[PDB]
Order: structure tokens, then sequence, then C-alpha cells
RNA sequence: CCAGGAUGUUGGCUUAGAAGCAGCCAUCAUUUAAAGAAAGCGUAAUAGCUCAGUCGAGUCGGCCUGCGCGGAAGA
């Protein structure tokens, strides 16, 4: 509702194509094409994109609010781009990237080879740190979650893949 | 929470009555400052530790409006802090000027010396006035 | 005047120069030495009088020693040799216990020249008279 | 998590969210406050 | 528990609980727990309900019990043929009509009132509502 | 002080009284002085909030019926068996 | 959301030590737009978290009531 009341601005070069309920945001980096719900009514005017409900639906604004943030991130991805840094804490935990595949050695008796989706590239400035980059915030967040499941840091030392913006709390090992 | 109507009428009514007798009222930006600095600025102006107070552009707008004053809205943009003088020569502009020790001036948006409006390029003129 | 940067405060009195049983290695485990608490500490402490629990900031950077500036001690340490008894309250409020007064703690909390807010010798003066009565003591002001 | 017909907001960080049709209690300060079947 | 220290009779018929209640207003304290549903309160339910509120208030204020069992209940054990005389009294209950001021409290804040009766109402079989002393 | 709009009833009996409680209304009666009793039907909600104040049972009331302000006073009130509602209130001309 | 969230004072007694955050009490004052001698976690005592000017119009939650929800697992 309120969020939908805040029109989103699109930088220069950001080509926006609307086809009924489809939104194609192609800019400097990558191109995203998301399909809105059906109760949302996007209006391309001037150099911004407004959002509003549609007569005949209950939630109405409940959908316009999301579509406001959705296309919003779509523009941010095709302009500045999103990034997620996941560092590997622990002994023997290393990381390597050979092309579009990421090899991880989380103590496993066999190096894991995660496969990157559509447009998701990442390197490693350190043997224990990965930097994911993409144009889709939803995707870059899922890929970071996959590598986050391979080894969830325990509340004792935090050993395992974590997030650069995540705080892991630890605890003692009980007495006796 | 919030402040009841009757409780807000007084707040603005007070800041207005003190503005009618204030010989001066300089406005400036005080963001990123600490308490130790604020106190130091208060100790410099008056040993009573009371000087330089932060107020909203609204509380000041309707306060400067409740009193015959004009052309000051430009001095009320975003973070605003007022510094008036109800007694003694309003030449205490040198104190704050030297306190900010800034080679610029922008911070000290404007002021009103003796009912006379003054821009930001005049904050130094008064801060360099001889005894 | 800036931000957080080490500044503990644990002492028992001004007499005990760098004690051990009370605290000891507790006053220096991050950047303070459990020995130099007599050089820079008693740098002027023995030049006045040792008998009032006086705390102090730490302030440590990375230059070995520290530049801690001692200041005015608690206003309670004046409630054992400046207000009256040193202890023994018997019963909390079931009895008025003891009792201070106006003249008492008057020129005792005035010596403070490195603390207190507001120079108004009437608002910052009575500010050191609340606790003196908060312990069940009566007010003879 | 502790599942039981009754579900409430223990701490102030509690939140009563409905998923698929089941009341749940999400927490971000105490994993013990995690509930289900409300 | 609460039960008549003496009764002119040991047993009593069924006795239906019809009509409304009498004690609807508080005439002893400033607050109190009022009944809404229909049923009967046993000596255990009443006693247990008292401990709850009495405990939620530490040892301050005062509580009153407008209700009282004063009604014996007979029941026959297992492996017993029907008849052979009326059963034996096992416990005493109290008929509670919609609007019966169950308990009352005074000497404590209004907030602590609801909380107290809240932990006591959960002990009661029937529903209840919080009421406050009214003038006239 | 407390103005309470009223309207003379057209039928008495528990039957009519009940039909009133099923429309946010309740029966009433104003007796006292040399005047004869008068059936009155006050609004539930309205009076439901007016009685919430202790000044409603202390200070004098002013009922306006058929263009007439009769200064009365709360004599007695009958509350709902268990719900926070009203059944009937007696007023006295004073 | 980005903010601030201070000071007397580590309040007095108790204690190995308790400083808002064992526990007895007490609960005034202060500079203010506002900050409780202090909500929860956390410390051996501290520390560290943290709750109670901008943006620009809607927000907060008890009560009466309708319709629903979970509560609801058998061969
Ligand atoms: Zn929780």
């Amino acid at each position: 509702s309120r969020v939908a009341k805040a029109p989103v601005v699109v930088p220069a070069g950001v080509d926006v194509k609307i086809n009924g309920q489809v939104i194609t945001i192609k800019g400097k980096n990558g191109e995203l094409t998301r399909t809105l719900n059906d109760a949302v009514e996007v209006k391309h005017a001037d150099n911004t994109l407004t959002f509003g409900p549609r007569d005949g639906y209950a939630d109405g604004w409940a959908q316009a609010g999301t579509a406001r943030a959705l296309l919003n991130s779509m523009v941010i991805g095709v302009t500045e781009g999103f990034t997620k840094k996941l560092q590997l804490v622990g002994v023997g935990y290393r990381a390597a990237v050979k092309g579009n595949v990421i090899n991880l050695s989380l103590g496993f008796s066999h190096p894991v080879d995660h496969q990157l989706p559509a447009g998701i590239t990442a390197e490693c400035p350190t043997q224990t740190e990965i930097v994911l980059k993409g144009a889709d915030k939803q995707v870059i967040g899922q890929v970071a979650a996959d590598l986050r499941a391979y080894r969830r840091p325990e509340p004792y030392k935090g050993k395992g893949v974590r997030y650069a913006d995540e705080v892991v709390r630890t605890k003692e090992a009980k007495k006796k | 929470m919030a402040l009841n109507l009757q409780d807000k009428q007084a707040i603005v009514a007070e800041v207005s009555e003190v503005a009618k007798g204030a010989l001066s009222a300089v406005v400036a930006d005080s963001r990123g400052v600490t308490v130790d600095k604020m106190t130091e600025l208060r100790k410099a102006g008056r040993e009573a530790g009371v000087y330089m107070r932060v107020v909203r552009n609204t509380l000041l707008r309707r306060a400067v409006e409740g009193t015959p004053f004009e052309c000051l809205k430009d001095a009320f943009v975003g973070p605003t802090l007022i510094a008036y003088s109800m007694e003694h020569p309003g030449a205490a502009a040198r104190l704050f000027k030297e306190f900010a020790k800034a080679n610029a001036k922008f911070e000290v948006k404007a002021a009103a010396f003796e009912g006379e409006l003054i821009p930001a390029s005049q904050i130094d003129r008064l801060a360099t006035l001889p005894t | 005047a800036k931000k957080v940067q080490a500044y503990v405060k644990l002492q028992v009195a001004a007499g005990m120069a760098n004690p051990s049983p009370p605290v000891g290695p507790a006053l220096g485990q991050q950047g303070v030495n459990i020995m130099e608490f007599c050089k820079a500490f008693n740098a002027k402490t023995d030049s006045i009088e040792k008998g009032l629990p006086i705390p102090v900031v730490i302030t440590v950077y990375a230059d070995r020693s520290f530049t801690f500036v001692t200041k005015t001690p608690p206003a309670a340490v004046l409630l054992k040799k400046a207000a009256g008894i040193k202890s023994g309250s018997g019963k909390p409020n079931k009895d008025k216990v003891g009792k201070i007064s106006r003249a008492q703690l008057q020129e005792i909390a005035q010596t403070k020249a490195a603390d207190m807010t507001g120079a108004d010798i009437e608002a910052m003066t009575r500010s050191i008279e609340g606790t003196a009565r908060s312990m069940g003591l009566v007010v003879e002001d | 998590m502790k599942v039981r017909a009754s579900v409430k907001k223990l701490c102030r960080n509690c939140k009563i969210v409905k998923r698929d049709g089941v009341i749940r209690v999400i927490c971000s300060a105490e994993p013990k406050h995690k509930q289900r079947q409300g | 528990m609460l039960q008549p220290k003496r009764t002119k009779f040991r047993k009593m018929h069924k006795g239906r609980n019809r009509g409304l209640a009498q004690g609807t207003d508080v005439s002893f304290g400033s607050f109190g727990l009022k009944a809404v549903g229909r049923g009967r309160l046993t000596a255990r339910q009443i006693e247990a309900a008292r401990r709850a509120m009495t405990r939620a208030v530490k040892r301050q204020g005062k509580i009153w019990i407008r209700v009282f069992p004063d009604k014996p209940i007979t029941e026959k054990p297992l492996a017993v043929r029907m008849g052979k005389g009326k059963g034996n009294v096992e416990y005493w209950v109290a008929l509670i009509q919609p609007g019966k001021v169950l308990y009352e409290m005074d000497g404590v804040p209004e907030e602590l009132a609801r909380e107290a009766f809240k932990l006591a109402a959960a002990k009661l079989p029937i529903k209840t509502t919080f009421v406050t002393k009214t003038v006239m | 002080m407390f103005t309470i709009n009223a309207e003379v009833r057209k039928e008495q009996g528990k039957g009519a009284s009940r039909r009133l409680r099923a429309a946010n209304k309740f029966p009433a009666i104003i007796y006292g002085g040399k005047e004869a009793p008068l059936a009155i039907e006050l609004d539930h909600d309205k009076v439901m909030n007016m009685q919430a104040k202790a000044e409603f049972y202390s200070e004098v009331l002013t009922i306006v019926v058929d263009g007439k302000e009769i200064k009365v006073k709360a004599q007695d009130v009958q509350r709902h068996p268990y719900k926070p509602k009203l059944q009937h209130i007696d007023f006295v001309r004073a």
C-alpha cells in the first residue's frame, strides 16, 4: 500500500517494456523479465513507474506493494547490481571456482561442486570467502542459501559457510 | 508517544515569547556531533552549561511565525539548531564560529542579529568584529 | 568525547596502591600493567591524600602505556567520613536509621571542580543530597 | 520447536504468522520460542 | 475445601439449574470475577481457582468467595448394579447461573486484577468475564 | 448536561420490549411528580456510553422527547444477565 | 531507514564482586525533543548489546457482533 504510493525511478539507459502484465527491465547489466500478479496495475509515465491496485480484487494494494519492490530491485540489478559475500569459517574449509562451477571443501570426504544458475558469477578473494553477483535479487539470494545449507555454522564456533552480513552467536559446551 | 494539544500549545508559545526578546538567533547544522562537544560549546557560551539547542523546522517555523518574522524558511532545511541570546551583547557569534573551526561556512546557514537578517557569508563578518 | 575505546573502573580506595586481593590483575588484562598502577596513578595521589575510593578511565591505543586522567571520586565515599557513620543501617525504612543535614555534605560536594552539570550553585549543589537521604536517612535541610 | 494447540507471543520479538493454514511463532532471539499448530 | 460443616440432610435430589443468577454486582470489593456460562463448581474447582488469583497477588489485597458448594453429589462406583439405593456423596458442587459473581478482589491495581482472575478462570469449567464495581 | 433523545412508545409488554432489544433499543419509564408515567425507548449504544460515566447517575439528566426537555434523574437500572448491555432504566422527574 | 539513546552515579546497604539488569530498599535530580536509579539477553565484576531530525498521512488496540481459522489422530 504505502510502498506502492512511492513511485520508482528508472535511471538513464534503463529500457522498460510493458506487455499487459509482463515487465522487461533491461539496462546496463543483464535483463530481467518478471510477470506481475494480476491485481497490480503498473503505469509507465515520464521517467518513473507508478503502481496501484485494480477494481475487482480484494487484496488489491497487497499485490501492488510487492510489484513496487519487485521491479524496483530489477532496476537496481540492471544498474548497480546485487552482491552477496559468504565467508567460510573453520579449519580445512577452502573454496575454488573453475568457470561457472564452485568447488567447496567443507570437511566432506568429497569436494562439492555447486552449479551456478542462469546469470550468477562469483570469485574468491580468499580461500575462505565467496562473492556472488547477479541482476536478480531473488536468485542471488537463493544461490547464497544453497551454499549456506552445505554447512550451517553451529552455535559454538560458527564453522561453516555464513553471510558477511550475518551474526552467529555461540555457546559453551555445558559442564561435565 | 506524543504530546497533547494543550501540552504543545505551550511549547511553541514559550519559544515564541523568548524570540520576541531575543537579541539574536543564529541557525546552523549540528549533525555527527557528540555530547562532549555540545557541552563544551555550552560551557564556552555560558558557564551555566546552557547554550545551543536543537529544534525542528516546524516548532521553529510556527514559532518564528507566531512572531513578526519573515524570510527565514531557507534557514530551516533538514537538521536545524538555534542559538539565541536573551541577555548581554549578541556578539557571541565568535564563540560558535571558532568552535566549528571550519574553513567553510555552509554549516552556519543563517542568523538574525538585532532583528536584521544575515546570510551565511556574513557569519564571518560578525565573527571577526573587534572588541 | 569520541567513542568507545577501553575505560574500565574498579577500585576499593585511594590508599591501596595497586592492590591484588580485591581486584589485582583485573585492573589490567587488556592494556593496563599490574605494576604501573603506582607510577602514573600515584603521580599526584600521594601529593594530596589517600583514603577516598577514586576511579579513573583507561583509554588505550597501542603505545604500551596509557593516558588516563583521574577525576572526582564518588559522592558516597563522603558518606562514611563526611556525612556520618561508615555503615550499619540496621533496618532499611522500618526506621529512619540515621540523618544528614543541610550544612552537611554542603561544602563537601562543592570541592568538585571536574564534574557536575550547571554552574548554578543551588541546582548542582542539592544534586549531591538525594542519596544522602535515599538510604533511610532523614533530611535536616 | 514445541508444537501444541496453544501458541502465544512470549518475548516482544515474537510474531504470529500463518503459513499454508497453520499458525506459527517465528523468533529471532530464542530458538526455543519456535512453535507450531496454533 | 469449601463444604457445609453441618447439614440437616446428607443426600439431595438432582435439582435442575434454571433461571438467571442473583449476585451480579460487587458489594464487597472494587473488582471481581463474574460468570457467563452455565454449570456447577466443585469444592476443588473453587479452591484451586482461589489459589491461582491469591498467588498472582502474592499476599496483598483481599479476595472474596460469593459462591459456595452447599450441594452434595452422589455417585456409584464401578461394578455396581443400578439402584440398590442412592449413591454416596463424593464431592460438593455449586450451581452457577449466568451472571453469578464468582470471586472478588480489592486492594490491588486494575491491571493486576485481570491477570489474577485470568489464571483462575482457566481453572474454572465455565466461561467468565471481568467486572468492575459500579455505582448504584 | 447529558442530552438523551427519546421517543414515546406505541406498545408495551415484554413482547414489544424484546423487539426493541433486537434493534439497538431498550424500554424505559419516567415517573415522578404529579405527571403520569411515560413509556420511553432510548438508544442502546448512545445510553450505553453515557452510563459509562459516574456523572450519569449523579448529575441531573435531560431527556428530549417530542420536543420537550424533562429534567430527570437515574433512579434504577437493569443490566443484561451477563453481557455489557442495558435492559431498562427508571427515571424520576426532578 | 538513517538517527540520538547522555550526566550525578560503579545510587546507598549487603558481598568475592554487583555498576539498570542476584537480593534488600529507594526511586529524587538533571541537561532536554526524550532517556526508567531501568524491559530481555549477555559479564566472574565491567564491557557489549539495546527497549522505552528527516521522510509525509496515516496509525494504535480494547469492547459488541457476523462469518471463518487452529485446536481435530483409527483401524
Ligand atoms: Zn519469540
